[PDB]
């Protein structure tokens, strides 16, 4: 995650073994009741495209659910992507992100941390989260009988 | 775990007790299902190859799963030295046999930088792929949807094994059951999963 | 271990409380299991000659073992005293090496000094000689007594292998052997394959 130093700059934190864990149990033992969302929401908090994707691919079971998180999260890319294309000039400022850029697959960890940490910040960690939610919130009541 | 906020010089702090033990465990608990790979990979941030010796060196069970991976980063260290013949790191200062902590600090920190933690994780990364493939217990030809089956399970099961073979959804719909395959026909291509699931459900 | 203290004082850190405790529970739970020395040369990464004694020292058991790792680290002092004279702060005789004759501030500056003289990292390597030779002792069986069952596993077969090789050894010779004693199935089909075959060529074959 992203985390304020003693100094309050935004700096990259290494994702704990105590979050990675808890979110991994989490999923094993609520299965995709409910209350994995905001569960999720708590743990992500700071988290980088890259940290987000670690998440998602420490869960081992439920791949049919995962696999469905991942057709919400290219949809939400290709529906970003319409709306914000990229607009060859980096004088300190860098590229506009697009939705692989978001989701972390096209985007290296440094320019996450970039984006994230730029004044002002371009929130890549918060819109791929968006993303994630909004694939959750599907899997959710498709797994309420 | 590196990192430079420190003072004089760049601190490498010792990896914590509870990375070395979650790791180990994870191994022990695990076997070799495909998420030890993300788990692997997000246990070592930043990691230098130290770092990553010393979680591999901890494993006290799955003994062959290591020799293995300790095979296969032989191979990408002679690999290595053979696409560049050089200090300059090598393969086997890349895997933390023959560089110092210093050394290794040193290639890091470098400006421009030599990733070496980073290299030599995708090694072991690659190495672990192939343990995870030869640990897989089902060939994605051997599932089919049973009888009695909820589609939810079959496709769980499916995108399992599939997850193993670290291809085609129309295997998916293939061996699907009669009746769920007759409305997946129907649905086309381009239906989503959440669709397909819906429509079986 | 070093930190940079208020401008930069170069000062002895403490040692955690939570790598202590777990440095205690491998010892208590895995006895000394090949895995338990990466996992000690890990926990005192960066250690004074002072912090590597303490970690010993707080073993809780295991007798003249560490007497014997005491014999080993001795014989490597004398060896340390004929290879370092007076030469052409202080030159650090075994002893010192050791934590037994030098004082926490010299070795402070040995280790801090421009060069370093790494008392610490020489001292490491002794203790880690010593538990090499303990683990060695302490291996339960043989590598010849790991043979294939008749109805074991191949992959089974070459974890309890691997395993005694680990705690037997800290080549050729092995993977000759590894052939060798596969039950007559699979050995069938390793000697089929032909020289040079790697480890997972064996395990995918009689897979």
């Amino acid at each position: 995650p992203i985390v304020q130093n003693l100094q309050g700059q935004m700096v990259h934190q290494c994702i704990s073994p105590r979050t990675l864990n808890a979110w991994v149990k989490v999923v094993e033992e609520k299965a995709f009741s409910p209350e994995v969302i905001p569960m999720f929401s708590e743990l992500s908090e700071g988290a980088t495209p890259q940290d987000l994707n670690t998440m998602l691919n420490t869960v081992g079971g439920h791949q049919a659910a995962m696999q469905m998180l991942k057709e919400t999260i290219n949809e939400e890319a290709a529906e970003w992507d319409r709306l914000h294309p990229v607009h060859p000039i980096a004088p300190g400022q860098m590229r506009e992100p697009r939705g692989s850029d978001i989701a972390g697959t096209t985007s290296t960890l440094q320019e996450q941390i970039g984006w994230m940490t730029h004044n002002p910040p371009i929130p890549v960690g918060e819109i791929y989260k968006r993303w994630i939610i909004l694939g959750l919130n599907k899997i959710v009541r498709m797994y309420s009988k | 775990p590196i990192v430079q906020n420190l003072q004089g010089q760049m601190v490498h702090q010792a990896i914590s007790p509870r990375t070395l033990n979650a790791w180990v465990k994870v191994v022990e608990e695990k076997a070799f299902s495909p998420e030890v790979i993300p788990m692997f990979s997000a246990l070592s941030c930043g990691a230098t190859p130290q770092d990553l010796n010393c979680m591999l060196n901890t494993v006290g069970g799955h003994q062959a799963a290591m020799q293995m991976l300790k095979e296969t980063i032989n191979e990408e260290a002679a690999e290595w030295d053979r696409l560049h013949p050089v200090r300059e790191p090598r393969g086997s200062d890349i895997a933390g046999t023959t560089s110092t902590l210093q050394e290794q600090i040193g290639w890091m920190t470098h400006n421009p930088p030599i990733p070496v933690g980073e290299i030599y994780k995708r090694w072991i990364i690659l190495g672990l792929n192939k343990i995870v493939r030869m640990y897989s217990p089902t060939s994605i030809l051997d599932i089919r949807q049973g009888p009695k089956e909820p589609f939810r399970d079959y496709v769980d099961r499916f995108y399992k094994t599939l997850r193993a073979e670290q291809a085609t959804e129309t295997l998916l719909v293939q061996n699907a059951n009669p009746d769920c395959k007759t409305i997946l026909k129907a649905l086309g291509p381009g239906a989503t999963l959440e669709e397909m699931m819906t429509a079986c459900q």
